[PDB]
């Protein structure tokens, strides 16, 4: 019955004792394979999202620095800034779950600043109580009722608890959501929840990829970011129509004038082309004729979602190459036996690794393709 | 050093320029720098393999200083003797040293390791029926030992009193002796069946310390150094529990005798029947086959005057052949007569347990042959960050003496000079203000003062309890219990009596108005009292350790010298020139000049049945 002391000494120093360039590429080659599958899927550019955040006792855990509540709210502020930047003509609503009740903190509106203020205020209150998905879903269902049929009704839920207390039958609410064509995305924190999986599956035409559980703080930012892009529409769900909106013309007046939206004096504003009323900022629904007012820039922000740039396929080192320098940035390609050239099939022009990421992430037009004359 | 051009700045380095060697391309990974001449080692604590070499380096090289970032180690002959004991040969050390050293191990360093690494393992000292035999595994040693001018498979007897001489002779001669006990194969000595109860928990650093002692499977004799509050009591208990033989514990205090026994009963499963305490109160000895004796060095080191009650105990101790001895606070064993207990008491294994392994005189190194080499040393900072010991915000408050008192300071002789600046009015204000401030915060304050007269003066005016040598055990215990379990009393005034081996879990704050000259261990041991804080894991907790020192006095010379051990461990002292908010305090001691002058004069003036009915 001897103890571990008498056996031997650990001898930690014994543990430690004293192609690579190809490895760095094959990983790049494999990663390009994942993104090679890109098709012009139809997407609903006009969105109506109801952001539901969990603020309960389970959100007081110390898993995420400093705590789940602070980080989720902190990421929520980031989400609003990114969402409206890439979805200018969409609207957002914010709900929170506290004391087994759903609390409205932001009405559906197209003004990003209003949502930011509400989120910042929520950052102070200490979360407590039990969550209630049914209360949140019912409130989200009501908030999305006064929305046009051409918009995409979506609900993003950040769930942190493993249990839910509801006053009624959750399955009935799930059935109502499907009838109302609302789409629900759930970002869990700890583990899968049976009701959440059913909600995400039955509500998304059986797809099970809309219920995501993070594995670290780095992944959580990726999960939040992925929700900014518009969600592809289902084939059998047809709501095609024409929406009447106008393009106002900016003015520059010498004296201040009252705004028809806030009844506040503002120097400059955009004049509606249907009733001549002035609005401080865009894009917003005109306060008089209920006609959406937007600029041409807002529409152009969503063209890349309808005509995605086809992926760039690697070029094997067996074949010869056209030029020693990048077409767009003329960055000399290191010789390294492997190649770093990325070619666009449409124009067959070599691109460096740096541009390829930039062209497909910041820009949305291939420099070579535009230069090429038909 | 061949064909190396000196630099223009080489003159600044007086023969210490070690740039003659070159650096390999793998310097980014190797975490060890080695001085080719002094043997110094500079270790990077922020590089890979730091934990890989943190234990290997400690075994071979003793630590001179281990501050936050850059650790400093030195290789010495005594350090190597400890390393060679635990299954280490020159080839292994050389191979690992080269594998980890940024700079090549110089021939001088190679020569040093070769000489001291080959002698170990050729002479053993065994004990049989209280008879000491210097046994050797080879016959060649007889021509070297029996012919020694000092002395007097082959085995020959040696006088018990001569052990203290032959062991030094063994160090002087090429072969040093090793004390290894094969408790597994030892059946003659009766065993003691005791095991740690399930409630016990073994901390990793203690587990490492035990492993270093039971590496080869045979109990070693040496010293275990752990920071105050690390749990050395359990380390001794575990060693006693695993050996399962007759044991004894020696401590240089009376109150600590109960503490060790109290910890012994609760941690292990020894029955009260086999435990006997040999102190001034009770002297009964266990008559059972085997047991434990928790005594003090004073009782066992006495030689001249032993009474009948104690004489019988002495015969019982000497007659029987014991197996283990535990020396708590082993930093006082090599004294003139405390070291006699090691030789007089027969034991096959000896363990030393001291938080501080330093002393004013050069007799500290003598511990190598009194009890054995140093087995394991635990870094104070590493345990502190792991939540095992509390963190301390050491501070040094400068209290400038008033002009009136300082006028007599210059003229007064040194002997009375101490008493002059120990009761300066400024220090009273600092001590009172600090005590009140920490009392408001809700801190248990311990005030240390070596000078008994100053201790009494502080307590009498401040109306707080004080403890000093003359107080009895009952009264001091009553004061100690009140200071712990009662909210009314939160501060006590202790003296040199409680400087070592006293457990005060509730103590968090410490103040030292004046203390024992240049002694360093006193500063560290006293600091250990507040390292015992029970609430050492709550967020934001920082124990407070103050040292009030009079400016422009010899106390500064003593103060900077006595805290030279804590700085080596890693603790840094902060200078506090002034305490904010101290003037707004309602009342202060000796505020008016009249009171100050009254103190000055008093301290200066200090130096037939029939006849019975008549009456
Ligand atoms: N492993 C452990 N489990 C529980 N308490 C421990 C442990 N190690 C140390 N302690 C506690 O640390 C304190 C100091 O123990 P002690 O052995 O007197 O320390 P040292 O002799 O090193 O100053 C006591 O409260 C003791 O119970
Ligand atoms: F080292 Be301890 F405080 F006995
Ligand atoms: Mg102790
Ligand atoms: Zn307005
Ligand atoms: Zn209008
Ligand atoms: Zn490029
Ligand atoms: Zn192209």
């Amino acid at each position: 019955g001897g103890y571990a002391w008498e056996d031997e000494i650990k001898r930690s120093w014994d543990l430690v004792k004293v192609a690579s360039l190809v490895a760095s590429i094959v990983e790049a080659r494999k990663k390009r394979t994942a993104k090679k599958n890109i098709t012009p899927y139809q997407r609903g550019i006009i969105r109506s999202l109801i952001l539901t955040l969990d603020c309960s006792e389970a959100m007081l855990e110390k898993d995420l620095r400093p705590n789940r509540h602070a980080m989720i709210i902190q990421y929520a502020i980031d989400f609003v800034h990114e969402f409206f930047d890439q979805n200018p003509i969409s609207q957002m609503g914010i709900i929170i779950m506290r004391n087994g009740l759903a609390q409205l903190v932001s009405q559906v509106s197209g003004n990003p600043q209003d949502h930011i203020d509400a989120l910042k205020s929520i950052r102070k209150q200490e979360p407590k109580g039990n969550p209630s998905l049914q209360n949140a879903l019912e409130m989200a269902r009501g908030l999305l009722l006064p929305v046009p049929a051409h918009c995409t009704r979506e609900v993003l839920i950040v769930f942190g608890s493993l249990s839910t207390t509801d006053p009624g039958d959750i399955h009935q609410t799930i059935d109502s959501l499907v009838s109302e064509k609302i789409r629900v995305k759930v970002l869990g924190l700890s583990a899968q929840v049976a009701i959440c999986k059913e909600l995400c599956k039955a509500t998304n035409y059986g797809d099970e990829s809309f219920y995501k559980i993070l594995l670290d703080e780095t992944h959580l930012k990726e999960l939040f970011n992925e929700a900014v892009t518009p969600l592809p529409v289902n084939k059998i769900n047809k709501g095609f129509t024409l929406v009447k909106m106008g393009f106002p013309t900016r003015i520059f007046e010498d004296t201040p004038t009252f705004c028809s939206c806030h009844s506040k004096l503002v120097y400059g504003g955009y004049f509606c082309p249907n009733c001549h009323s002035k609005v401080c900022s865009l894009p917003t629904v005109c306060p008089c004729c209920d006609l959406m007012l937007i600029l041409s820039t807002h529409l152009a922000r969503s063209y890349h979602h309808l005509m995605p740039l086809k992926t760039f396929a690697e070029v094997p080192t067996t074949e010869k190459f056209r030029s020693e320098d990048c077409f767009s940035c003329q960055s000399r390609f290191p010789i390294l036996l492997t190649s770093s050239r990325y070619r666009c099939e449409d124009c067959k022009q070599e691109f460096c690794v740096d541009c390829d990421v930039f062209i497909h992430e910041i820009l949305h037009n291939c420099p070579g393709c535009e230069s090429k004359p038909v | 050093p061949a064909d190396f051009v000196p630099d223009s700045v080489s003159g600044m380095f007086r023969s210490h320029d070690f740039s003659y060697l070159r650096l390999r391309p793998d310097h980014a990974s190797r975490p060890l720098w080695i001085s080719p001449s002094d043997g110094r080692i500079i270790l990077e604590s922020f590089s890979p393999l730091a934990e890989q070499a943190q234990d290997f380096l400690v075994t071979i090289a003793e630590p001179i200083s281990r501050p936050s970032h850059i650790h400093e180690y030195k290789i010495t002959a005594y350090s190597l003797y400890a390393a060679v004991s635990v299954g280490l040969e020159t080839d292994d050390i050389i191979s690992v040293l080269d594998r980890l050293s940024k700079v090549p191990v110089a021939e001088s360093i190679i020569n040093f390791i070769k000489g001291a690494t080959i002698s170990y393992g050729k002479v053993k000292l065994v004990i049989k029926h209280n008879r000491y035999f210097v046994e050797t595994t080879q016959a060649d040693i007889l021509q070297m030992l029996l012919n020694d001018s000092v002395i007097g498979v082959h085995s020959f007897e040696i006088a018990n009193e001569s052990v203290e001489v032959v062991k030094k002779r063994c160090q002087e001669i090429d072969y040093p002796v090793l004390e290894e006990y094969d408790f597994r194969n030892d059946h003659r000595n009766p065993d003691l069946d005791i095991d740690l109860k399930p409630s016990t928990q073994i901390r990793p650093y203690q587990e490492k310390s035990l492993s270093k002692m039971f590496g080869n499977g045979r109990a070693r004799s040496g010293i275990i150094v752990l920071p105050c509050g690390a749990g050395k009591t359990l380390v001794g208990i575990t060693a006693a529990c695993t050996i399962k033989k007759s044991v004894i514990v020696l401590c240089t205090s009376s109150v600590s005798v109960m503490q060790w026994r109290q910890q012994f009963l609760q941690w292990c499963t020894l029955q009260p029947e086999n435990c006997a305490v040999f102190t001034s109160d009770n002297k009964e000895m266990f008559q059972t086959e085997s047991g434990l004796v928790v005594s003090t060095y004073s009782m066992v080191a006495n030689t001249r005057n032993r009474s009948h009650d104690s004489q019988k105990v002495m015969d019982f101790l000497t007659g029987r052949e014991w197996g283990f001895i535990i020396l708590d606070e082993v930093h006082v064993v090599p004294a003139a007569m405390f070291r006699r207990v090691v030789s007089t008491i027969a034991a096959h294994a000896k363990l030393g347990l001291t938080a501080t392994l330093v002393r004013e005189d050069d007799k500290i190194g003598d511990l190598n042959f009194l009890i054995g080499p140093k087995l394991y040393e635990a870094n104070w900072m590493e345990l502190s960050q792991k939540g095992h010991i509390a963190n301390v915000q050491c501070a040094e408050v400068w209290c400038p003496m008033t002009a009136e008192f300082y006028q007599e300071y210059l003229r007064e002789t040194a002997r009375k000079r101490m008493l002059l600046y120990i009761m300066n009015p400024t220090k009273f204000q600092a001590c009172q203000f600090l005590i009140q401030y920490h009392e408001r915060r809700g801190d248990k304050i311990i005030v240390f003062s070596d000078n008994v007269y100053a201790l009494q003066e502080y307590a009498l005016k401040m109306g707080k309890p004080f403890i000093y040598g003359s107080t009895p055990q009952q009264e001091r215990m009553n004061i100690l219990q009140n200071f712990q379990y009662n909210d009314q009393i939160n501060t006590i005034f202790l003296s040199k009596v409680g400087d070592t081996s006293i457990d005060l879990p509730e103590a968090t704050c410490l103040i030292q108005i004046s203390s024992h000259y240049g002694s360093r261990r006193q500063e560290a041991q006293r600091l250990g009292r507040i390292l015992r804080a029970k609430r050492r894991n709550d967020e934001g907790f920082n124990a407070f350790f103050y040292s009030l020192v009079s400016k422009d006095t010899q106390e500064m010379y003593y103060s900077t010298k006595r805290q030279a051990f804590l700085v080596d461990q890693g603790y840094a002292f902060k200078v506090i020139t002034h305490l904010h908010g101290m003037e707004n305090i309602p009342n202060l001691a000796y505020a008016s000049p009249r009171e100050r002058r009254e103190l000055l004069q008093e301290v200066l003036l200090k130096n037939h049945p029939l006849i019975r009915k008549m009456y």
